């Protein structure tokens, strides 16, 4: 996260790392949606030009509180969108891991609602704000504690103007304008962390997106792309219904 | 519900509010900004 500021404890409960088992290294964001379901992004498990093709056991995620009551959770399986695009754009780019044992609720460790029909078309709309949290670069080229920032949606238009990528839409962009003022964007590796909302109508959050991509960090005139959540919902039904 | 309680687990009916802060009716340093942009 560049131009962030420092998360408060358990301000995202939610919030998850997704580790690289042998040798341990953080690899991406991710979120908690059930006691044992999280979502993530593709490219974080399958990206093969950066030599990335995850097995279950090769992963570990951790969970809560940031040495002592965090928690660490193996997999048992884990699903890759089958449309996933790789090779071109990182069209949806959504990957749904489940934890080999539920984990349990507490102060700091709680999931986050995933929206349905009336909250995306009431909340997702251009000028509204989101959060983006993760443990990613300060800067183009690492935080000690979570960083955070709030970030405008922006209008479909003006995203795919500000870049040659092919935009679909199960992707949205958020990020302030070159002269709104303010600053802020997510940077690698935040990927697959959640961007959320807060409903007003009833005081829960929701993930509207996960980090999936952008050019640089934080530049002027560019924005950060996100995975549209509720438009892969019916995957994400498909998966945890089906299993 | 969207999902069968069974195949998903817990939650989908506790998410969102978190236990230190609207559980406990306060609200976090930021959350105000995202309030305000709703506000026109
Ligand atoms: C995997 C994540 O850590 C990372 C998130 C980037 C978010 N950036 C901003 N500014 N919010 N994603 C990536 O690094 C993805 C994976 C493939 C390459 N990539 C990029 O974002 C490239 N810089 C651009 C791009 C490449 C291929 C397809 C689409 C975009
Ligand atoms: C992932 O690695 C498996 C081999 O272990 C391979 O069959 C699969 O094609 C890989 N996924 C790719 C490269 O998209
Ligand atoms: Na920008
Ligand atoms: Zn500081
Ligand atoms: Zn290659
Ligand atoms: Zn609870």
């Amino acid at each position: 996260i560049v131009e962030g500021s420092d998360a408060e404890i358990g301000m995202s409960p939610w919030q998850v790392m997704l580790f690289r088992k042998s040798p341990q290294e953080l690899l991406c964001g991710a979120s908690l949606i059930s006691d044992r379901w999280v979502l993530t992004a593709a490219h974080c498990l399958l990206y093969p030009p950066w030599d990335k093709n995850f097995t279950e056991n090769d992963l570990l995620v951790r969970i809560g509180k940031h040495r002592n009551i965090e928690k660490i959770s193996m997999l048992e399986k884990i699903y890759i969108h089958p449309r996933y695009n790789w090779r071109e754009n990182l069209d949806r780019d959504i990957a749904l891991m489940k934890l080999k044992k539920p984990v349990a609720f507490s102060d700091y460790i709680h999931p986050v609602c995933l929206p349905d029909r009336e909250t995306a078309a009431s909340l997702l709309q251009a000028g509204y704000k989101g959060r983006v949290t993760g443990w990613g670069n300060l800067k183009e080229t690492q935080p000690s504690v979570l960083q955070v920032v709030n970030l405008p949606i922006v209008e479909r238009p003006v995203c795919k103007d500000s870049t040659r990528i092919r935009i679909t839409d199960n992707m949205f962009c958020a990020g302030y304008k070159p002269d709104e003022g303010k600053r802020g964007d997510a940077c690698e590796p935040d990927s697959g962390g959640p961007f959320v909302m807060k409903s007003p109508f009833n005081n829960r959050w929701y993930q509207m997106g996960i980090v999936s991509w952008g050019e640089g960090c934080d530049r002027d005139g560019k924005y950060g792309f996100y995975t549209h959540v509720f438009r892969l919902k019916k995957w994400i039904q498909k998966v945890i219904d089906q299993f | 519900t969207f999902f069968n309680p069974r195949t998903f687990g817990s939650g989908e009916a506790d998410c969102g509010l978190r236990p230190l802060f609207e559980k406990k009716s306060l609200e976090d340093k930021t959350e105000r900004e995202l309030l305000e942009s709703y506000i026109d």
